[PDB]
This record gives C-alpha cells, structure tokens and sequence, in this order.
C-alpha cells in the first residue's frame, strides 16, 4: 500500500525494521543474553514416562516477522530464537503443573493436590518449620526429595541455623537446604514466603511429542489483521512466521506426597 | 578406527561436521576431535533438530 | 583505581558504544486439537555510554 | 483464547483424534476394506 | 471375543471448472464384534 | 542510589549489613563486594554473631 | 625448546606476536626476545584485554 508510516498490526506482534516513528534498525548489533536461559522444573525434578500418542495437551505458538527485518536488522532471528521458545513453553508447562497459573487443562496439579490433602505449614522459616514441613510428607511414609522456592528468600533462609550444632542449616554455595536441593522458581506467582516439596517421583509427565519447527512465507495469519482488518497475508504482505508446537502429558500419583510452607 | 571384524580401517570424515580442538600451548598437540551429526529421515522435513 | 578493580571492562574504539538487550520473550497457548494458534512477539532494549578527556 | 477443545468444523469433512466428548482415539484398529475396487 | 473395522463410505468426487474452488469429502468407519 | 532510594539506615551490625546484601536480591541480584572507608574497619571488626558465634 | 620429553625441538613464532630486544652495541648481540598471546573465551566477545 501507500502508506508510509510502518504497517500497524493488531496486536502489535509483527518483528519490524521500521519502527512507528520512521527509524530504521540498520547495522543493528545483534543482542546479548543477559540473563541466564531458564530450564522446566517439571521435567528437571519429576519421573520421566515412555509415553506412545496420549491425557496430553498441545502447546503452540506463531512468530510473525516482517521480511525486511529478516534481511537488514537481523538475519539470524529464527535460529536465535528457538530457544527463547522452548523456554517460554518450559515456563508454561512449569506454571500449569506446580503452580495451577496459566489455565493448566490437565484438571491436576500440585496446588490442587496441596489445597485438597491441606498438607499446608503457616509460618515463617524457621528450622522448626522446616522440620514440620517435612515431616508432613514423613507421616505418611514419603520422604522430601527436593524444595522449591522463589530465590528472592535465600535473605530469610541464611538466617535459619542449628541451634544444636550451632550452623546454618543452609547452604547457600551449594543452594541445598537440609541436604536437599532446591530449585528456584523465576515466575512471579510464587510469592517471597512461600516454600513447595515433596517426593517429586510421584509427580510423572510424558512427552509425545517434541517440538516441532515449521517456517513459512506463505499462510495467513487469520489472528493478526491489518489496520484495515483484513487478515495478514504473508507471501503478500512480504513476510515470514515460525510455528512451534508441543505436546505435553501430567500425571500425579499420589496426590499427598507434596506439602506446602506460606507465611501466616 | 580397529572394525568390528578386527581390522584397522580408514574411512575419511567430512569437513562439514568434524574438527579437533588443540592444547594450549606452542606445540598444539590434538586434545580431543568431534562428530556432530544430524540425523534425518526422508518422508518428512522431520522437524527437530537432534544432533 | 577501585573502579578498575572492581567494574567490567569493555572494550571501546570510538567515543561511544551501544548496547542492545533482550527485553520480551515470546508467551505460549494451550490450544484444541484443530484451534488457530495465537502469535507471540520478542522485543528488545538499547543503551550507550561515552567518553571523557582528562 | 487458551481454549483446549477440538475445533467443531462445518461441514463435518475434517478428520480429527479427538471426539469432542473428550473421548481420544489411540490404540485405533485400522479399517480393512471388504469390496474390490472397480475399474 | 473380536472385533473388526470396516470401511463405510468412500470419498466423493466433484466435476471443478478451471478455477473453480475444489470441494472436500471424508470416509468413515464403521465397527462390529463377534 | 539517590534515584532508588536504597538506603538503609543504622549502625554498623550483622543485622544490618545482612538486609543490606538483601536489598539487592530483592531485585534478583546478588552482591559482589563492598566498598568502605579504611577508617571504619574498627567498627567491622567488633561485630560478631551471638548465636554461631563467629 | 628442550621438550619434557628431553627432545630439542623447534617451533616457528608468529610474527605477529613475538620481537627482540637486540643489545645496544655495534654487535647487535640479541639481548631478550618477548612473545605475548591474548587468551580469551570464544561463548562471548573478550572482557577484559588480558595478554
């Protein structure tokens, strides 16, 4: 079209050269990752399971990106950004299963399984609470294998040591407490006072299918309209998308193995 | 590479996915070589990318 | 110089230098079996630092 | 959206893996053909 | 016990003009048990 | 600082120089190292833990 | 160079990165000779100038 003002998207999701007000993102410097790239707890403390076809839900998303981006701002992008996506899908499978956020399908989940068996600790972190919240799992002939917890609390938990043996009970080089180690959750659902364990073996999840990967320039992207509201056209409108998909599985089996410490 | 069959084979590897990363110091001695591989099939773009 | 103790250094050639930062990673969908998947988006951030003469 | 049901289509000519029930089609017996096919 | 699946439909097909719009059709299954 | 306001007030104290190293991972960073004036190690080195007692 | 080994051996220097510092005489006696490397990691552009 003749309009020269960059093309306005709704939603604004299109990767473009230009930005609104007329720049141009010529010798553009490639980015560099500040932060550390985040991994699935999920997949990192629970049991792995041999699973053939499916319960499993699919996990999905599409990147558009404008052509001329691709060609003078950043030529790299889609191979750059695979794990960028990989993460986010780590972040939402990890967010459905421990915290129950992000409209988790699978009807199950730690919170769920927590708020039903009321295996819950109100109070601060003490070394006398951390006993109690383990031996919550103790009663009933499990054994805690692993914490999990907003590292924003490693303050409140230097300030926990025994009073037998007169030492931190925490050890923060190695980031274990009690000998048991735990795993920081970067979501912002986790509130600071709040503390997750359990036997993670009974937490069992499947994947049927691996990410799979398909660029294309030549779908319509019925979900992404003009300014005039017709749907993007991408061999037309000059353009590119990369479609990544996933399938994932979530079964707990046995629903009392986890117990939960948050603040009075 | 001493075969299966117990002979000493030669067999040349492609550039495109070998190479050896050296010692430090002046006489670059070999320290280790690499294969990275992909593996595909042909019915499908098969769409992962496992090395 | 403490501050050369302590800071990073980076190199410079010219009076000035850019930076560029990741700043937005892409969402993701639980999507039906034959649902339209939605689009996410990356974005990015950019600062700079100069010199001066003593 | 995040919905996490299948697509009802119209007319009914796609092929899908899930009944909208929630009922999921595994372990499915491949259909064998009775009739030779005619010239 | 056993069961078998049969075909039950075949697909259809449509005479299209040059540039017409190709129309779709599906097969279906039927099952039966002894 | 002056545009953060991340100051804290007080003596010279476990206490105090432990919500001080806190203040920067409540914005998820972690403190590297201090910076002090030569004067003040007479009040660092009369601190000391009564429970560990180290 | 005497090798651990106890081998001579005998390796070019680069260009590059090695000089001589020759005695002031007429002689021209080559009084200490220098080579500087600039180690770095390769996951990242180098931080600090390090030789």
């Amino acid at each position: 079209s003749n309009n020269v003002k960059p093309q306005v998207f709704n939603p604004d999701n299109v990767m473009m050269h230009e930005k609104k007000d007329g720049t141009l993102m010529n010798e553009f410097t490639t980015p560099i990752l500040q932060e550390v790239m985040e991994n699935s707890k999920i997949m990192q403390l629970g049991k792995y399971e041999p699973m053939e076809g499916t319960r499993a839900f699919k996990l999905g998303v599409i990147l558009p990106v404008t052509k001329e981006f691709l060609n003078y701002t950043y030529s790299q992008f889609f191979e750059e950004m695979k794990p960028m996506i990989a993460e986010a899908f780590y972040k939402k499978f990890d967010e459905a299963g421990i915290l129950n956020q992000g409209n988790n399908p699978f009807g199950k989940s730690i919170a769920q399984s927590i708020e039903k068996t009321n295996k819950v600790i109100k109070g601060d972190f003490t070394q006398d609470n951390i006993i109690d919240l383990e031996a919550l799992l103790e009663d009933d002939e499990l054994e805690a294998n692993a914490f999990i917890s907003k590292t924003q609390n490693r303050s409140l938990l230097r300030k926990i040591v025994d009073p037998e043996t007169k030492e931190r009970i925490y050890d923060r080089n190695s980031d274990s407490l009690d000998g048991l180690p735990v795993v920081n959750l970067k979501s912002s659902n986790l509130k600071r006072g709040e503390l997750i364990t359990g036997d993670f073996d009974k937490l069992i999840y499947g994947i049927p299918q691996l990410i799979e990967y398909k660029i294309d320039e030549t779908a319509q992207l019925s979900t992404v309209k003009n300014e005039d509201g017709t749907p993007v056209n991408l061999f037309e409108q000059d353009m590119v998308a990369l479609r990544a998909t996933m399938h994932v599985a979530l079964h707990i089996a046995d629903d009392k193995a986890f117990a939960k410490l948050v603040p009075a | 590479i001493r075969n299966q069959d117990d002979e000493t084979r030669l067999y040349k590897s492609d550039a495109m996915s070998t190479f050896i990363i050296y010692d430090n110091t002046v006489e670059r001695n070999s320290i280790a070589g690499v294969r990275y591989l992909r593996t595909k099939p042909i019915d499908k773009t098969d769409e992962d990318e496992v090395f | 110089s403490k501050i050369m103790q302590l800071g990073k250094y980076e190199p410079m050639e010219g009076t000035e230098k850019k930076f560029t930062f990741w700043a937005d990673k892409p969402g993701a969908y639980w999507v039906g079996e034959g649902q339209k998947i939605e689009t996410s988006k990356a974005t990015w951030v950019n600062a700079t630092m100069r010199a001066f003469k003593l």
